RNA sequence: CAGCUG
């Protein structure tokens, strides 16, 4: 469960959410039709004021079994169009955003660690 | 059989700007194999893409789910994900400021 | 004699017949993938086929924190850190997607139930991807690690100082006051601990299984 | 093939590299600071000298030839 | 400077050789990728990212962390 | 506003 205004912790070489300030980025928005987020649901997030669509990839609400169970909401920076705003995601994302039809391809040609 | 020679042979009769390939070694869970691809502008990527899926599509490979072309409304990188194979078509910048073979090759040694 | 927990019922009313299915069953899941001893203090790898890949296998290790379920379903689920992040899976023991899930160290931690783990520093949940199994002396008691340790920040995931929990693998006054203790056990429950009619007495359904695991030859 | 065979065919290899201009073509032009060459850049045209003629130059003598007579002679006796 | 420039020539040796008959790719375009690779940033740094560099080819070589085919 | 709270 990501819903809005939750503290998200952004992973990404992307400076955008990296630059340091005790605003944690919140999620603004989910675009599921109900308001919990899961793995690789669009969602809309602020950092230091500044509107972006971003990737949910690893949370820590039990999911399926064979999914794995992280910490805290790790989401992913894209930019409007879709093209992913990082190069290099240092923590890990789980395979099952493979499986469901959309755009999730292009966050699998980052991940170091396919765990 | 839609492989990969068969797909190189596509590209090298349009001509694309640039092809290479990447493997993938069994001990990663992600995919077969991973052909970069670069063709000369947005309308090239589209037509390329058109028609690659089209002749994979009738060939063969008709009872398993079929194949999204991911990012078509995005003008400067595209993908598509098959049962063992997946391609990325590139802009040449983006191509440069993402650099994915290096991380396929680097995956643990570079930033 | 040890027997995998999730073999023991969960005290209930359900009729016999089902558990004999069930045991008759996962028995005879065991003669196509032994699945070792280990406790909820134990270290292992898990290897896993990934039917969201073209049928290749995927690794993973880390300690095990809970033993849960009984039945066909009973399930392990173990924690490792791995680039900062704490990823726990649970893996099914019994599904038809695991190779072969083999005790890299077989140790028995102080607890019964590892959850704290997730509020320790990760030191304690820190290892390498790619360690080796180590060895084991057959015919003696496994080994019983006690590292009591050292706890982050007060604001824990749960409350643990709590003493219906009854763990003993925190240090509590390295890092806690005597404050703590005097307005924490006021929830105490002496009574609970001599309950006379609260326990469990598997002792003879564990003969009976037994007896049936061996007959199956 | 020949001695002169290898000489034009040395020379004309030397030619087609884009990075050096042909000014001196004899066979005492320097590569290192006169046509500002760097060791990588030095295996680099010993590549390109196998690309034609020779494909077997080992990982001992690549950081010293300093002289088209030397890639000559290297090819007349490898040979 | 780095830890040897003699094993800078074996891995770029190993690299092209195995380059000449890279099939798959492309021949221009890897020689354009090694040519980045391995000159502009192995030139003038400091020994440990001279060696930094040096791993990073001799695992462009070894193809087991991902191999161009 | 830092973070805790049915």
């Amino acid at each position: 469960a990501i819903q809005k205004m939750t503290r998200v912790r952004v992973v990404d070489n992307s400076a955008l959410g990296n630059s340091p300030y005790h605003r944690a980025p919140r999620c603004i928005h989910v675009y599921k039709k109900n308001g919990v987020g899961k793995v690789g649901d669009q969602i809309l997030l602020a950092i230091k004021g500044q509107k972006k669509k971003a990737l949910i990839v690893g949370h820590c609400m039990p999911g399926p079994r064979m999914t794995p169970r992280f910490d805290s909401n790790n989401v992913v920076l894209i930019e409007d169009n879709g093209n992913p705003v990082g190069t290099r995601i240092k923590t890990p994302i789980p395979t099952s955003l493979r499986k469901r039809e959309g755009e999730y391809s292009k966050v699998l040609a980052i991940a170091q660690n396919f765990v | 059989k839609f492989d990969i020679d068969m797909m190189v042979s596509l590209l090298r009769q349009e001509n694309a700007r640039d092809i290479c390939v990447i493997q993938v070694p069994p001990e990663m869970r992600y995919t077969d194999y991973f052909v970069i691809v670069s063709g000369t502008s947005t309308r090239h990527l589209h037509a390329m893409a058109f028609y690659v899926v089209k002749m994979y599509k009738h060939l063969k490979c008709k009872r398993d789910p079929h194949v999204k072309i991911e990012g078509k409304d995005t003008d400067d990188w595209l993908c598509v994900d098959f049962g063992s194979m997946v391609i990325h078509l590139m802009l040449p910048e983006t191509r440069e400021i993402y650099e994915l073979e290096k991380l396929w090759t680097l995956r643990s040694y570079d930033d | 004699r040890f027997l995998s927990p999730e073999f023991i019922p969960r005290r209930g009313r359900t009729d016999p017949l089902k558990f004999q299915i069930e045991r008759k069953d996962m028995l005879e899941r065991r003669k196509v993938l032994h699945i070792p001893e280990f406790y909820v203090g134990s270290i292992l790898r898990v290897t896993t086929a990934d039917p969201y890949a073209s049928g290749k296998i995927s690794q993973f290790l880390g300690i095990c924190i809970q033993r849960s379920g009984r039945g066909l379903g009973a399930t392990f689920i173990l924690r490792n850190v791995i680039e900062g992040q704490g990823v726990e899976i649970c893996f099914e023991l019994y599904n038809p997607r695991v190779q072969e899930i083999q005790v890299v160290k077989l140790e028995k931690r102080l607890d019964d139930s590892l959850l704290y783990l997730r509020d320790a520093l990760p030191e304690y949940s820190t290892f390498d991807v790619n360690m080796k199994p180590v060895v084991q002396e057959p015919n003696q008691k496994v080994p019983v690690n006690e590292l009591k340790v050292k706890m982050k920040p007060k604001p824990w995931s749960k409350r643990w100082e709590r003493p219906n929990f009854n763990i003993k693998g925190i240090r509590f006054d390295l890092c806690l006051t005597e404050q703590q203790m005097k307005e924490a056990q006021k929830w105490n429950q002496p009574w609970l601990e001599f309950d006379m009619m609260r326990e469990y007495d598997t002792s003879k359904i564990e003969a009976a299984i037994w007896k049936e695991i061996e007959a199956s030859k | 093939l020949t001695l002169e065979g290898i000489q034009d065919r040395v020379l004309y290899v030397l030619k087609l590299y884009d990075k050096i201009d042909p000014e001196k073509l004899s066979v005492n032009s320097h590569f290192m600071k006169d046509l500002g060459l760097d060791s990588l850049d030095q295996v680099e045209i010993i590549m390109a000298m196998e690309d034609e003629f020779g494909f077997e130059i080992p990982d001992i003598d690549a950081e010293k030839l300093m002289c088209p007579q030397e890639i000559v002679d290297y090819i007349a006796d490898k040979k | 400077a780095p830890w040897s420039r003699e094993a800078v020539l074996s891995l770029y040796r190993a690299l092209l050789r195995q380059g000449r008959q890279l099939r798959y790719t492309d021949r221009d375009f890897y020689f354009a990728s090694i040519r980045r690779e391995f000159r502009k940033n192995q030139k003038l740094e400091d020994a440990e990212a001279r060696e930094r560099q040096l791993e990073k080819g001799l695992v462009f070589l070894n193809g087991k962390l991902g191999r161009i085919i």
